[PDB]
């Protein structure tokens, strides 16, 4: 599977920039698909979503109805197409695939990336407890972070999700709905928690888990994120 | 020829035929414990409560 | 009322309803026939003139898709299975006329037990029939150097091959239980002659005009 | 002639059998499970009506997290339900329309599914790639294929109508075990759930228990009259009991080799399709070809309830692995959730 | 009048009830959107009429002298039309069916049924609602001058559709006493012949009284009114008549 982003670079304010993101190698069709940015020294910030068969459409509440995304099922070619960049618009965009069945592990494979530089009272706000921490390879890493309101949901399933960003890579996946595993990833990690408070509980840290760590909450729109936690050595 | 296989049918009938037969009240008492033990936990028999139910 | 995963599953499901629809929609547009029948029949030759386990052939001839499942292969219990195939559209059974006096008990005789079976089945009590008589010109250098009467002793006729091909036709349709509902449809035909796709085609736009009622409530 | 007195020594053999099955015989379940009070009238309702399928409905196997379920029908579509939302997670179409049995794997990673093209595919639904692709695809048979149910992740027994249960391993693809010994035409499989023995039955109304790892006929048991059609077996191990076409479901015994109670009724002249069991095991669930399912009370054989929801022959029929729901589908193509 | 409640006690148990097993537990054809609408026509149609007897027996007993409002017969109107607009296109497709099969198995539009539905409701419903303006019966006071050129039109329309289903009927009938082979022929021939005079017997007769026979008979109050009670007793009639033969003889 690969997910290789086109497009990028540098452009004047107020210009457009129609930034594409080409599928090859999988079932493009029937995945809901993201984008999701970051600020060059910040945490990650969410862009929009477009379901599968174009059929359901939400926008960032910082930029909607600005932001215009489009989706090509024969060419698996993603679009967003950009109007009037403003000076927030200098960020690292990311090209995000889920599925949402049941069982099913949303946000896991992640795109290449692009950079391109110019010149909110009832979402739920995630809160890290740090932003680096100093420790060891060899023993046991704590990383918790908040949430403002209970993400439990009445069936049960808890959404918080918790991401990688290895330095110079992109986002992987580690657990997706509070307690739930990616494959592709090791057995030694672990999180668990109540409503608003929760861990993500490292064993066995080696030299691969340096790198930011993100926590999404994913009960509504926006997908709001924490600062993150810088791990390093 | 179907000497061959109706030899293997004898010799199957054979090896078939000696094995160790339990009492039927013993087995019927093994299903009368395992139909006594695992009662609670049968979620067609008692009807459970419907906010615990998952079907409505 | 409920999240945005489990809004994009109820979005998941309905494009899959969608796909659903549509493939049944397609599919209840072409004609499926079930081909019965012995196997030296020459139903070989029917299929290179139309064009393990079970086998399929799939041809088109004046805008209609046809579906033929060849099912001689499957050498086990028909009941299962044949209750599997209800609903088709018609049954080509192919009858060679050439067994009549060669060796298998006589090939007829075992060809009418078939036809007996499928026509007073429960699953076939709507389907017409469209029944082949097969290799005509080896009945004609069979006719004119044996006589039928080996195959059928009760039989005193004028011996030619039409009046003993009419009569062991008519032996083939009295094997119903019932002759108003079934219609059986029949047919000679030789591997040289060529236009035999058209008597199917007669057949099942018979049985498209009774179910084209029958969508209409009449 | 040397065959005719092989088979009278035959003959004298099931004699052996039979009357040290009778001395062993001493009292019918019914005369000491009078001490024990039934159920009585339950009712299960529908609670979920799960739509989508168009032509008949074969076979239906429930998940092992209780949730999700899969179906086979005759239009070429398998699909994977999430039976409390009633969302579909995926619909597969097959190669060949006419299937005739589907099952869930363990692990929840797979689906099998078989019919009148003598194979059973394997279907991998956990993929990388997101569609459902074809595994491997187990041909080896000469007849249609009744059921195949998988053990683990890589092996599945497969019955089959050609007299023929067959092991395999689903790497290689090559059967490593076979089963031969059915004189006719194979129905149905069911597992045990330390998964070291099945059972199935045929048209020779004939239910062997075989042994999975060495690869011989254990036990037989022939107590009907005619086409046994579906088995189940008892959670406890030690029993499983089936179902036939003259209308009459069998309570048979691993360990007692013999019958234990009859499950048939005189205003049933039509033959079952399926059977399955509750999780204590004391609801047998059978279905008919009447258009309904009948609860049976297992120890007892009371008719305690009938899940008429049907318009048409009830075909498959399974309880969850929690016990908390039933699903049961049909030739009128609507899986029901029952509870 | 007197007869007229008691064969809307049928009437409205047989319409709806068609209402309730098409919309909700069966799965439709093209042919059950036709019966659903058409069911739907008279279930409205036969609504009007039971008001209306009943405002009329409660001036005859209980002397209220309540008046319904005119808004009502311009729907009643279209409820009438749009009823007997759908037996001419169920005998319409009949006729296609057997005519032209592999078109009807094949090549069948999926929403033809819906689509010459709602645009035969919509031409019912323009034709009653331009009545209802150039009647006197909405926008309030109407001229009785330019009424007999819109009453001629809708006459002319139920000419039509007489024509269209004893046509589409005709050539149904010679088209299968031609060439039939499966057929059960004496059910089918009866039905359509059946359907024919409910059509001549007991649609078209209040149609006809109503907007030409009125105007151009000019005998004035007392056969008016006598020829009025029986022509609606009978398109009564050939609503229940609906309900009883589309949908159960059938189903
Ligand atoms: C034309 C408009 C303005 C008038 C509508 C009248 C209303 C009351 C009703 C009466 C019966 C209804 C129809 C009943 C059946 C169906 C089939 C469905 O698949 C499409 C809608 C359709 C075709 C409905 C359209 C609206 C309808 C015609």
């Amino acid at each position: 599977v690969q997910l290789v982003e086109s497009g990028g670079g540098l452009v004047q304010p107020g210009g457009s920039r129609k930034l594409s993101c080409s599928a090859s190698g999988f079932a493009f069709s029937s995945f809901g698909m993201h984008w999701v940015r970051q600020a060059p020294e910040k945490g990650l910030e969410w862009v929009a979503y477009i379901s599968s068969g174009s059929g359901t459409i939400y926008y960032a509440d910082t930029v909607k109805g600005r932001f215009t995304i489009s989706r090509d099922d024969p060419k698996n070619t993603l679009f967003l197409q950009m109007t009037s960049l403003r000076s927030e618009d200098t960020a690292m965009y990311y090209c995000v695939r889920s599925i949402y069945y049941y069982g099913s592990s949303p946000f896991d494979f992640w795109g290449q990336g692009t950079t391109l530089t110019v010149s909110g009272s009832a979402d739920i706000v995630m809160t890290q407890a740090t932003s680096s921490v100093p420790v060891t390879p060899g023993e046991s890493v704590s990383i918790s972070c908040r949430s403002s309101k209970s993400l439990l949901h009445s069936n049960g399933n808890t959404y918080l999700y918790w991401f990688l960003q290895r330095p110079g890579q992109s986002p992987q996946l580690l657990i997706y709905r509070m307690s739930n595993l990616a494959s592709g990833v090791p057995d030694r990690f672990s999180g668990s928690g109540s409503g608003t408070a929760f861990t993500l509980t490292i064993s066995r840290l080696e030299a691969e888990d340096v790198g930011v760590y993100y926590c999404m909450q994913h009960l509504e729109y926006p997908l709001t994120f924490g600062a993150g936690t810088k791990l390093e050595l | 020829a179907s000497i061959a296989q109706a030899r293997k049918l004898v010799e199957q009938l054979k090896m078939e035929a000696n094995i160790d037969r339990i009492k039927v009240s013993k087995a019927a008492a093994d299903l009368m414990a395992y139909c006594e033990a695992h009662a609670k936990e049968d979620p067609l028999l008692t009807p459970v409560p419907a906010s615990e139910n998952p079907f409505r | 009322t409920l999240s945005a995963e489990d809004k994009a599953a109820v979005e998941r499901s309905k494009m899959i309803d969608r796909n659903l629809r549509e493939d049944g929609e397609k599919a209840a547009r072409e004609v499926k026939l079930l081909l019965l029948g012995a196997g030296e029949s020459g139903k070989s030759t029917i299929v290179k003139q139309m064009k393990t386990g079970i086998v399929e052939t799939h041809f088109t001839f004046k805008d209609l898709h046809f579906k033929m499942f060849d099912v001689g292969g499957q050498r086990s219990e028909r009941k299962k299975w044949i209750h599997c195939f209800e609903g088709v559209t018609a049954i080509i059974f192919c009858v060679a006329l050439s067994d009549y006096d060669l060796v298998l008990m006589n090939r007829m005789h075992e060809s009418m037990k078939l036809f007996d079976s499928i026509c007073n089945n429960k699953w076939f009590t709507d389907t017409s029939i469209i029944l082949f008589l097969n290799k005509k010109d080896l009945f004609e250098e069979k006719i004119k150097k044996s006589p039928l009467t080996i195959c059928y002793p009760e039989y005193a006729g004028s011996n030619t091959y039409e009046e003993a091909a009419a009569y062991i036709q008519c032996q083939f349709e009295d094997l119903n239980k019932r002759k108003d509902t079934k219609e059986i449809y029949t047919h000679f035909t030789c591997a040289t002659d060529t236009k035999n796709v058209q008597f199917v085609f007669d057949a099942v736009t018979d049985v498209i005009i009774k179910n084209n009622l029958k969508d209409c409530g009449l | 002639s040397e065959l005719d007195q092989l088979r009278q020594e035959a003959e004298q053999l099931k004699n052996q059998i039979r009357d040290a099955r009778k001395a062993c015989a001493d009292a019918t379940l019914s005369q000491i499970t009078n001490n024990i009070d039934p159920v009585g009238r339950i009712q299960m309702r529908t609670r979920r009506t799960l739509r989508g399928h168009l032509a008949k409905i074969y076979a239906m196997h429930w998940g092992t997290d209780s949730r999700l379920l899969v179906s086979a029908s005759q239009d070429g579509k398998l699909i994977i339900w999430d039976s409390y939302t009633t969302n579909k997670v995926h619909a597969i179409p097959l190669r060949s329309s006419w299937v005739m049995t589907c099952a869930y794997a363990p692990s929840g990673n797979y689906v099998a599914c078989g019919g009148l093209d003598n194979i059973c595919s394997i279907y991998n639904l956990k993929t990388r790639e997101g569609n459902v692709r074809v595994s491997r695809e187990l041909a080896g048979h000469t007849g249609y294929l009744s059921c195949c149910r998988f053990l683990d992740d890589n092996q599945i027994v497969t019955s089959s109508g050609d007299t023929t249960c067959a092991l395999w391993d689903i790497e290689t693809g090559q059967q490593t075990t076979t089963f031969t010994g059915h004189t006719g035409d194979v129905m149905s499989l069911s597992l045990a759930p330390d998964t070291r023995l099945f059972v199935s039955g045929a048209c020779d109304a004939s239910a062997k228990l075989w042994d999975v790892r060495e690869g011989m006929c254990r036990q037989t048991f022939t107590g009907h009259e005619s086409d046994i059609n579906a088995i189940c077996f008892f959670p406890n191990g030690n029993a499983f009991a089936t179902g036939s076409d003259d209308a009459t479901c069998r309570l048979f015994d691993l360990r007692a080799d013999q019958e234990l109670m009859t499950y048939s009724h005189d205003n049933i002249i039509c033959g079952i399709t399926s059977v399955s069991f509750s999780k204590s095991g004391r609801l047998l669930l059978a279905g008919y070809d009447d258009f309904n399912c009948n609860v049976w009370d297992a120890l007892k054989a009371d008719r305690a309830g009938v899940l008429a929801g049907h318009d048409n022959r009830v075909s498959c029929l399974g309880v969850t692995d929690d016990g908390m729901a039933v699903a049961t589908g049909s030739w009128d193509s609507f899986l029901k959730i029952w509870n | 009048v007197f007869l007229i409640l008691f064969i809307a006690l049928v009437g409205l148990v047989g319409n709806g009830f068609v209402l309730w097993l098409l919309g909700f537990r069966m799965r439709r054809n093209a042919f059950s959107v036709y019966v659903l609408s058409l069911a739907g026509a008279d279930f409205l149609f036969l609504c009007f009429q039971i008001i209306n007897c009943l405002v009329y027996l409660s001036n005859f007993f209980c002397s209220i002298s309540i008046n319904f409002p005119s808004f009502f017969t311009t729907v009643m109107t279209c409820a009438y039309l749009a009823g007997l607009s759908m037996l001419s296109t169920v005998s319409t497709e009949r006729c296609l069916s057997v005519l032209w099969p592999i078109w009807y198995r094949c090549r069948r539009p999926r929403h033809l049924s819906a689509v010459v539905c709602v645009l035969l409701w919509a031409l019912s419903l323009l034709l009653s609602i331009l009545e209802g303006k150039f009647c006197g019966f909405l926008f309030s006071d109407g001229d009785s001058g330019w009424c007999q050129t819109f009453d001629f039109i809708t006459a002319a329309w139920l000419i039509f559709l007489f024509m269209v289903l004893c046509g589409s009927s005709l050539a149904l009938l010679v088209r299968i006493l031609c060439g039939s082979r499966g057929l059960p022929l004496t059910r089918l021939y009866l039905t359509i012949l059946l359907t024919v005079l409910v059509f001549l017997l007991c649609g078209l007769p209040f149609g006809i009284q109503w907007f030409l026979i009125l105007w151009i008979w000019k005998d004035s109050d007392v056969l008016f009114c006598h020829i009025h009670p029986v022509s609606v007793v009978l398109s009564s009639l050939n609503s229940s008549a609906n309900p009883i033969i589309y949908f159960f003889v059938g189903s």
